[PDB]
């Protein structure tokens, strides 16, 4: 009933990057598992070898390790994921994928 | 040919556990990818274990995404790949049924593939069938609506 089958390969890889990053930054088990499950859905419909997901994870790790601050109380983990999906290297990585 | 039903059922029981446990059991790159959360659906991995354990191992060069286990044997991690693999190594099924239900598969044992709509992570499932139930989960024959059921009989 979800739109999983309608995404292009590129979109699946972006959806994967987002969900995966959310799995990295959040602490709560239920949420983390949820984000993981979601990611796995996008990996299922991918045509790429597993290493590309490992590489996406390397890049994601560059964002999930950031310390974000503001004038209100928060770690702003969510926005680390949002900045991450705008990453230029992530986009280049997906665009030059061997398995199209 | 094809794995014996009894050996297949035994093998499958060895990995009929949580994906994390499957990771600990198989180890190597399978275990590593499960540890990292990259693999959450154990279905094709379990079936891979079955084939690898019963004398019908998945070839290193089969055109499907594979990951090695601690045994240096190979495990397919996508449901669609696992289904295609069976279609291409076992040949053509003994039984094909549109809108499948339990009664359609009664008295027959082997590898069952059910495709349908209603799942957000896969187009279907592949598991063992003993004549009345599936080996994992289970009463598949409810959000998932089966459109096509396919069986390769195991001797």
């Amino acid at each position: 009933e979800a739109l999983t089958t309608q995404y292009s390969q590129s979109e699946l890889l972006k959806n994967w990057a987002l969900s995966h990053c959310l799995a990295l930054v959040y602490k709560d088990d239920v949420v983390k598992n949820d984000a993981r499950a979601t990611a796995s859905a996008y990996l299922e419909y991918g045509k790429q070898s597993v290493e590309i997901y490992h590489e996406i994870d390397e890049i994601a790790k560059k964002y999930s390790g950031l310390k974000y601050n503001g004038s209100i109380s928060s770690d702003f983990n969510t926005m680390k994921c949002i900045d991450f999906i705008h990453d230029r290297e992530l986009n280049e990585l997906i665009k030059r994928r061997v398995e199209k | 040919n094809r794995p014996s039903f009894n050996e297949a059922w035994l093998a499958f029981r060895k990995v009929n556990h949580s994906v994390a446990d499957v990771g600990s059991i198989i180890g190597g790159n399978v275990g590593k990818n499960i540890t990292g959360g990259y693999f959450q659906n154990a279905c094709p991995i379990r079936m891979s274990y079955v084939l690898n354990a019963t004398g019908f191992p998945i070839a290193r060069n089969s055109p499907y995404a594979k990951v090695s286990g601690a045994d240096n044997k190979f495990y397919i991690y996508r449901v669609n790949d696992m289904i295609d693999y069976l279609t291409h190594t076992m040949g053509k099924p003994d039984l094909i049924v549109n809108n499948p239900k339990q009664s359609d598969f009664i008295g027959k044992k082997g590898i069952i593939v059910v495709k349908g709509h209603g799942w957000s992570n896969a187009r279907g499932h592949v598991t063992l069938w003993n004549g009345s139930i599936c080996s994992d989960q289970c009463h598949l024959l409810g959000p998932f609506v089966p459109e096509v059921g396919t069986l390769w009989i195991l001797p």
